[PDB]
Parts: C-alpha cells; sequence; structure tokens
C-alpha cells in the first residue's frame, strides 16, 4: 500500500537495485560466461513474494 | 552460405538469402512455388498483382479449408489465396537479388529465378489461454528463403 | 576546378613571375 | 520588399572559381600530404619578390601587422590574408546583423560563400591598387603605367590562389583551416629566423649577426670580454636580444598553461549506460577569432588613415584618423603614427615609451581588452556556437547530461559559455598587451595566435588519428 | 603521497587525528567530484584515500 | 569463381562510381527545386537519411 | 550617482561571473600542460624550420633575381 | 536526524540552516533539502562547495 513500514521501503528498494542489466563493461572477463541477467524481475508476472 | 543448388555459371547467376522470416512457412512455400519459374519482370508484375488482388497464388500442397476463387483457373487449379505478407517479403528479397546482379554486373532485364526454395525456421512460443484454466501453445511457424537466378537469353 | 588544376595554376603562376623576372634582368641588361 | 543581395550577386557568381567537393573521403596520410604542399606554395608566394618595385628604402607603417597578417613586404604576399579576412568578417557581422538574410536553402548558402570569395576578391584589387597608388614601391609616374598593370596583376592573382588554397584546405583536402596554418607559419618562421639568421647587418660600429643566437656565438667566440659581449647580447637596442628571446620562451609557456583551462561538463550517452564523457568549455572559448577580428579592423583603419592622410594632407578628419610619421631614428625606417586615433591604437614600443604618453597605453590597454570582449561576444552568437546550438549538437550526437533535460542542458551551458567567452576574451587581451610590454619576438598577438592555432591544429589531429 | 604506516607510528595522536581530519574532508571533496563528474584521475583516488582512513584509524587503534 | 575474384576491386570501384553519380543526380534534383518549401522538405530528408546512415554504420559497427 | 550605479552593476555582476568561472575551472595538470608544450613544440620547430630553410634558399635566388 | 544534520553543516561548511526537510527515496537513500538563513545565499555556498 501507501503505509508502508521502513524495513519494507528499504527491501523494495535492494529489490529495485538489484533489478538492473549486467555492466556491458563485464563480459570481455576472462572466465566468463553470463551471457545476460536472468535473475530479473517484472512487476506484473512474479510478485515480490511478502 | 552454403545453399542446396550450386549454380551451373557462377558469373551469369546471382544468389539471395533470408533468415528467421516471420511469416508462414505454407504461405511462402505456396507463394515460392507460384514465383519458381518466371522471369524476374513477370515475377515482379505478378507479386504486385497478387498485392492488388489482380491474381492470386494457387494452394496445392496445403489447401485444407483454402477456399476456392475465380483467379486461380490459369493455374488450372481451384484453390487459392493471395499472401501480402509473403509477396512482400519474396519481393523485398527479389529487390535484394535485383541489388546483387547489378553488383554482380548481370542484365536484370534477362535474369530467370531459377532455384528458389523456403525452409522451416525455429518456431517461436507464445500462450494462450483456454477453458477450465488451461494453458496452450501459441507457437509461430517461421521460415528460412533461398533464391538463385540466372541469365537466360 | 579540382585541386590538382588548383595546384597547376599555382605553380605556373610562379614560373611566370620567374620568367617576368629573367625577361627584365634582360632587357635592362 | 528588398531584392536578395544574394540574388543581385548571383550572375558574378557564376564566374567565381569554385573547387570542386571530394566525392570520397580522403584519407588522413593524404589530407597530411595536401596539407604540406599548400603549405609549401603558401610559404614559397610568401618569398618570392614581386616583379618591377623601385627599390625604395621607405618606411613600414604595418610592419607589426604583416606579422599578424602573413605578409611579406615585397613579396606576392604584400597583402597576405588582409582581404579574405576583411571580407569574412564583413560578411559574418552582417549576417549576425541580420542586414543580409541568408536562408537555409543550399542556394542561399552557395550564394553566401561566393559572395564572401567576391567581396574579398574585389578588396584585394582594391588595396592592390590602392597600394600601387600610395606610392609605397616608388612614385607611380617613375614606375609607369605598365609596371603599376603588372604588380596589380600579380598582387590579385597571388590573392585568388590563397584564396583557391584556403577553399582547398577548408572543404576537406587538408587539415584544418588554411589562414589559421598560413598564420601559424609564417610566425614560427619569423621567430625561428630571428632566432638564427645568420645574415650580418652592418651597424655603425660593426658587423653584427641579426640572428639572436648566431650573434651571441660570434661575439663570446671572438671578443674577450665574454660577460660584456654576453650583456651586450642580452640588451642589444638594435637586434633581436637573448633576453627577448627567454621573453618569448616565457610567454609561450604561460600561454599554453592559461590554453589548458577548461570546465568539463559530465555528458552521458542516454542510449549507453556508465558511458561518461566531458564536454570541455575551455576558457578561450571563442579561440583566436577575437584577436584575428580587432587586427583585421585595425589593420583596416591604419590603411585607409594613411590614404587619407596621403592624399587629402591637413583636413581635420584626417587628422582626427591618424598623423604618420617617418621616424629614421638609427634604424630601418617605420611610419608611426604620431596624432590621432591612430595613434591612440598603436602600441607602445616600450616600458619608457609608456611611461612617457601614459594616457596613450591606458587607452590602447582600454581598447584592447574591450574590443576582444565584444569581439568574442559578437563571435559566439554569430557562429552559432551559442548554448542553445551546443545543445543542439549534443541532441543530434544523443549525449544527455545526467539528470537534465535537453533544455536544462541549455540552461547551463547559458550560464558558463557567454562568461567563458568574455573573460577569456579578456585575459586574451591582457596577455597580448604583457607580451608587448615584455618585447616577445613575434609581438604578443602573433605568439597568442601561433599557440592557439597549433593547439587547435594538435586536437583536430590527434580527435582525426 | 603513499602513506606507510611506517612512518604513521612515531607521530602523536593529534598529529594523527589532524590529518584524518584532512583525508575525511579530501574525501568528501571526492565524493563531491563524482557527482559533479570528474577526471578518473580524481575518480581512482578513492581507493587510495579510502584506505589511508583505514590505516590511519588501524594505527589509531 | 576465381576469375570473379581477380575482377572482385573493379567491380566494387564500378559499384561506388554509379553510387556517386546517383548522389550527383539527386543532388542536382534537389538544386533544381523550384518551390524553396519544396526543397527544404527534400533537403530534411535527404540530411536525416544521412544522419540515419551515419548512427546505422554506428550501430553495425557497435 | 545613477549612471554610475549602471555602469557599475554590470561590470560587478560580470566580475562574479568571472570568478566562479576561474573556481570552476579545472587547472591542467603537469603532466597534461608537458603533453601540450611538447606538441606545440614540435608544431612550432616543423612550421618554423621549413619557414626557416625556404626563406634561407630564396634568400639566394632573390639577390640573383633582385640583385643585377 | 534533522538536529544531526543542521549541527553537521554548520560544521562542514559554517552555514546557519533555516530549517531541514528529510525523505528516504524509494532507491534507499535519505534526501535532505536544507534551506539556509535569510542572509546566506544557497547559489552562493554551491558555487563554493562545487556543485553549480
Ligand atoms: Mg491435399
Ligand atoms: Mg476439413
Ligand atoms: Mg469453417
Ligand atoms: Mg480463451
Ligand atoms: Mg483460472
Amino acid at each position: 500500500s501507501s503505509h508502508k513500514t521502513f524495513r519494507i521501503k528499504r527491501f523494495l528498494a535492494k529489490k529495485q537495485k538489484q533489478n538492473r542489466p549486467i555492466p556491458q563493461w563485464i563480459w570481455m572477463k576472462t572466465g566468463n560466461k553470463i551471457r545476460y541477467n536472468s535473475k530479473r524481475r517484472h512487476w506484473r508476472r512474479t510478485k515480490l513474494g511478502l | 552460405v552454403r545453399y542446396s543448388l550450386d549454380p551451373e555459371n557462377p558469373t551469369k547467376s546471382c544468389k539471395s538469402r533470408g533468415s528467421n522470416l516471420r511469416v508462414h512457412f505454407k504461405n511462402t512455400r505456396e507463394t515460392a512455388q507460384a514465383i519458381k519459374g518466371m522471369h524476374i519482370r513477370k515475377a515482379t508484375k505478378y507479386l504486385k498483382d497478387v498485392t492488388l488482388k489482380k491474381q492470386c497464388v494457387p494452394f496445392r500442397r496445403y489447401n485444407g479449408g483454402v477456399g476456392r476463387c475465380a483467379q486461380a483457373k490459369q493455374w488450372g487449379w481451384t484453390q487459392g489465396r493471395w499472401p501480402k505478407k509473403s509477396a512482400e517479403f519474396l519481393l523485398h528479397m527479389l529487390k535484394n537479388a535485383e541489388s546483387n546482379a547489378e553488383l554482380k554486373g548481370l542484365d536484370v532485364d534477362s535474369l530467370v529465378i531459377e532455384h528458389i526454395q523456403v525452409n522451416k525456421a525455429p518456431k517461436m512460443r507464445r500462450r494462450t489461454y483456454r477453458a477450465h484454466g488451461r494453458i496452450n501453445p501459441y507457437m509461430s511457424s517461421p521460415c528460412h528463403i533461398e533464391m538463385i537466378l540466372t541469365e537466360k537469353e | 576546378v579540382g585541386p590538382v588544376p588548383v595546384l597547376v595554376m599555382s605553380l605556373l603562376f610562379i614560373a611566370s613571375v620567374f620568367m617576368l623576372h629573367i625577361w627584365g634582368k634582360y632587357t635592362r641588361s | 520588399m528588398a531584392i536578395k543581395f544574394l540574388e543581385v550577386i548571383k550572375p558574378f557568381c557564376v564566374i567565381l572559381p569554385e573547387i570542386q567537393k571530394p566525392e570520397r573521403k580522403i584519407q588522413f596520410k593524404e589530407k597530411v600530404l595536401w596539407t604540406a604542399i599548400t603549405l609549401f606554395i603558401f610559404l614559397v608566394c610568401c618569398q618570392i619578390p614581386l616583379f618591377g618595385i623601385m627599390s625604395s628604402d621607405s618606411a613600414d607603417p604595418f610592419y607589426w601587422m604583416r606579422v599578424i597578417l602573413a605578409s611579406n613586404r615585397g613579396t606576392l604576399m604584400e597583402l597576405g590574408i588582409s582581404p579574405i579576412v576583411t571580407s569574412g568578417l564583413i560578411m559574418q557581422l552582417l549576417a549576425g546583423a541580420k542586414i543580409i538574410e541568408v536562408g537555409d536553402t543550399p542556394k542561399d548558402r552557395a550564394l553566401f560563400n561566393g559572395a564572401q570569395k567576391l567581396f574579398g576578391m574585389i578588396i584585394t584589387i582594391g588595396q592592390s591598387i590602392v597600394y600601387v597608388m600610395t606610392g609605397m614601391y616608388g612614385d607611380p609616374s617613375e614606375m609607369g603605367a605598365g609596371i603599376c598593370l603588372l604588380i596589380t596583376i600579380q598582387l590579385f592573382v597571388a590573392g585568388l590562389i590563397v584564396l583557391l588554397l584556403d577553399e582547398l584546405l577548408q572543404k576537406g583536402y587538408g587539415l584544418g583551416s588554411g589562414i589559421s596554418l598560413f598564420i601559424a607559419t609564417n610566425i614560427c618562421e619569423t621567430i625561428v629566423w630571428k632566432a638564427f639568421s645568420p645574415t650580418t647587418v652592418n651597424t655603425g660600429r660593426g658587423m653584427e649577426f641579426e640572428g639572436a643566437i648566431i650573434a651571441l656565438f660570434h661575439l663570446l667566440a671572438t671578443r674577450t670580454d665574454k660577460v660584456r659581449a654576453l650583456r651586450e647580447a642580452f640588451y642589444r637596442q638594435n637586434l633581436p636580444n637573448l633576453m627577448n628571446l627567454i621573453a618569448t620562451i616565457f610567454v609561450f609557456a604561460v600561454v599554453i598553461y592559461f590554453q589548458g583551462f577548461r570546465v568539463d561538463l559530465p555528458i552521458k550517452s542516454a542510449r549507453y549506460r556508465g558511458q561518461y564523457n566531458t564536454y570541455p568549455i575551455k576558457l578561450f572559448y571563442t579561440s583566436n577569432i577575437p584577436i584575428i577580428l580587432q587586427s583585421a579592423l585595425v589593420s583596416n583603419l591604419y590603411v585607409i588613415s594613411q590614404m587619407l592622410s596621403a592624399r587629402f594632407s591637413g583636413n581635420l578628419l584626417v587628422s582626427l584618423l591618424g598623423t604618420w610619421s617617418d621616424t629614421s631614428s638609427g634604424g630601418p625606417a617605420r611610419a608611426y603614427p604620431v596624432g590621432g586615433l591612430c595613434h591612440y591604437l598603436s602600441p607602445p614600443e616600450s616600458f619608457g615609451s609608456v611611461l612617457e604618453d601614459p594616457v596613450h597605453a591606458v587607452v590602447y590597454i582600454v581598447f584592447m581588452l574591450g574590443s576582444c570582449a565584444f569581439f568574442s561576444k559578437t563571435w559566439i552568437e554569430v557562429s552559432g556556437s551559442s548554448a542553445k546550438d551546443v545543445a543542439k549538437q549534443l541532441k543530434e550526437q544523443q549525449m544527455v547530461m545526467r539528470g537534465h533535460r535537453e533544455t536544462s542542458m541549455v540552461h547551463e551551458l547559458n550560464r558558463y559559455i557567454p562568461t567563458a567567452a568574455a573573460f577569456g576574451g579578456l585575459c586574451i587581451g591582457a596577455l597580448s598587451v604583457l607580451a608587448d610590454f615584455l618585447g616577445a619576438i613575434g609581438s604578443g598577438t602573433g605568439i597568442l595566435l601561433a599557440v592557439t592555432i597549433i593547439y587547435q591544429y594538435f586536437e583536430i589531429f590527434v580527435k582525426e588519428q | 603521497a603513499k602513506i606507510k604506516a611506517r612512518d604513521l607510528r612515531g607521530k602523536k595522536k593529534e598529529e594523527l587525528l589532524k590529518q584524518l581530519d584532512d583525508l575525511k574532508v579530501e574525501l568528501s571533496q571526492l565524493r563531491v567530484a563524482k557527482v559533479t563528474g570528474g577526471a578518473a584521475s580524481k575518480l581512482s583516488k578513492i581507493r587510495v584515500v579510502r584506505k589511508s582512513i583505514a590505516r590511519v584509524l588501524t594505527v589509531i587503534n | 569463381e576465381n576469375f570473379l575474384k581477380l575482377t572482385h576491386v573493379q567491380r566494387q570501384e564500378a559499384a561506388q562510381s554509379r553510387r556517386e553519380e546517383k548522389k550527383r543526380a539527386e543532388k542536382e534534383r534537389i538544386m533544381n527545386e523550384e518551390d524553396p518549401e519544396k526543397q527544404r522538405r527534400l533537403e530534411e530528408a535527404a540530411l536525416r537519411r544521412e544522419q540515419k546512415k551515419l548512427e546505422k554504420k554506428q550501430m553495425k559497427m557497435k | 550617482m545613477d549612471q554610475v550605479m549602471q555602469f557599475v552593476e554590470p561590470s560587478r555582476q560580470f566580475v562574479k561571473d568571472s570568478i566562479r568561472l576561474v573556481k570552476r575551472c579545472t587547472k591542467p595538470d603537469r603532466k597534461e600542460f608537458q603533453k601540450i608544450a611538447m606538441a606545440t613544440a614540435i608544431g612550432f620547430a616543423i612550421m618554423g624550420f621549413i619557414g626557416f630553410f625556404v626563406k634561407l634558399i630564396h634568400i639566394p635566388i632573390n639577390n640573383i633575381i633582385v640583385g643585377g | 536526524n534533522k538536529h544531526q544534520i543542521k549541527q553537521a553543516v554548520k560544521k562542514l561548511y559554517d552555514i546557519d540552516v533555516a530549517k531541514v526537510n528529510t525523505l528516504i527515496r524509494p532507491d534507499g537513500e535519505k534526501k535532505a533539502y536544507v534551506r539556509l538563513a535569510p542572509d546566506y545565499d544557497a547559489l552562493d555556498v554551491a558555487n563554493k562547495i562545487g556543485i553549480i
């Protein structure tokens, strides 16, 4: 809702900052396999638990 | 790339190709069998008449439910349609083959489309919603294409 | 005008000025 | 309901020779080769003497001016770049003032360029005729009509060749701008020549090498009083001094240090995350152009004043514009303006002259600073280098400032660019005045022009590379 | 200048806290340069100054 | 095929020459367009097309 | 005094803005200054050398052309 | 707190403060709008500290 708590606003903030693509400088590394970000989340389909 | 049929004379023969073309494979196979032996002015004119519904495309192998039209009595067939997306894909590809026969220095007004084949590309997957909470596949049937024209005077 | 023609005209003008100097010296002498 | 000025000039434009732009992008090495060839031709023209000049030891009124204009007296480059600079200044000022409305259409732009070229050629013809008629090469009656016509034709052809070479370089056959390259090369040549010239000039006491370094070595080798000879080389009254060379080097370093001052604005690609670039707003944002415009205007004023004094002696307007006297004070004849506006505009030769005439020095300093600031402000508006235009370029390049819309970028740029322009122009004028007072070889204006032109050329070279 | 922990052990508690109170201001000015946009020569000095503060507080404790 | 490879340079040069000629004709038509509004629209489309070509070249290289 | 204030205020604003510009200007690092100075020196040397040689070569030619 | 903020801008920048209004962003950090005394000019203390 709009009557969040602090622990929840902070958990949503973390779940917002984990929701960004891999940095472009990161697959010229040597021991690399990550083609893309697979841990992404869409607000419509998956509902963050809680 | 590795085509299926190699031309009998590379200098007076031009190539073209298409990969993962979001068309229908059955429609493209039929509008390719209609074009299979024409001359490239006959072809561009035909495909334009097909887009304007002045001529049709006889549906011979994939003709389930495909209704009967009057413009198919030139091909001795009864069923036919007017695939527009598939008369425009192998028209932008006939344009590519034109611009490759000018890059090869051929006579565009003497080119006969000699080899033309359509294959089946990897299906793309979506999902529909049916009764009783069931989900079904809604897959797409794309196609590969590859043609070879040739000067034949 | 092409760049090569511009260069040729400049060189011809320089040569003409040298020729004019030579002719002036011959006329004075 | 004004008939278009460009339309009036359009029939004349057809006669004008225009260099065809290259159909193919020229290779960088080829561009370097074209620039070298054009520079070599320019230097050869700078060294070739005009035909038929009668050898007159007449005062050079414009000696300071020639270095700035890349002009050598008695050579095909006597006019130098002055007509081209004057025509550019006039045409740009007219466009900025909106007296001539230039349409965005290519026909209008082509007409504008053709008109500027035609005006440059007309100015070249007028100046060449004026110089011949003023007796700078000898009395016109003594030279004869044929020689005067030949000299005028030669000057016209040399100016046309210079204009074509500049067009060739600007159109992308070569590197940078031909006018800038010519000015920089002429200043560098003059400074190197004064430093290392092996020519001997007969001062009344003795034959003295013109080149400061060569004279220093010769004096040190030939004189028993090595310390006295070194002091004489440092403080020679009549020839370029080692102290003057040191002053020039100090000025050169100071100018480079000021040139390096910039304000970096952080710009990010909107398309690509994490791409940080800086937009450098230089302290000398408007470049040497304010100096070039000021010097061209002053040069035209001096030429007009000298002509008016020569033809209409004793008129009050002529005296107000300038009175010229040829001071052969133990030196090659130099015509100095001793009264009038030209006198106030002329730089004082030394701190001693500044002490003698403090009002003149103050007026000159104020005029130089004010003119440089005014020209810089006007130039930004005329050039399309205003904060709005820079923001438009950034938008075209898809570069966006972090957290700021393109309009915000315009506001931020508008905060800095006018201040940067005006302060840079003031600093440039102050540096020029300081170098002139220090007596730097090649002039304070010349040293500033050379340093900034070289820096811009180097930036162009690095960017292309 | 490379701040080594060796030449930090002889100095006095307040001759250390003045270095701390100067390095923290250099941090604040670098975390400001980071947000205003600054040269990488400066940005890379953050890892050097956070560790200089770490060395100082380590010798202090 | 070997002969065509040997002749490969000439075909590229000819294609470049014909693209040039085509660009020259397009430029001439734009110059020759009497109506200033039409000329500006054609010019803006041509310039935007060039900009799109430059962006596309950058994107392909990228 | 109104005319004096009218002249003083734009100049005072300009001075304040100039101070702001100078304060935000990045001063060149010693390495950057050395690189710029070296590049400028190379360009100056090349142009001056070419001009000096061209002038020296032309001087005998000019003496022959004009002297005689 | 708004008290620690007030008494720490009056230490890092030596500028008396009119009021402080904090808010925690969805990012997680605590934005704070500090309003300077009437005579003190924000634009001219941001000119000083760098942001301008
Ligand atoms: Mg069947
Ligand atoms: Mg059925
Ligand atoms: Mg049915
Ligand atoms: Mg359903
Ligand atoms: Mg359900």
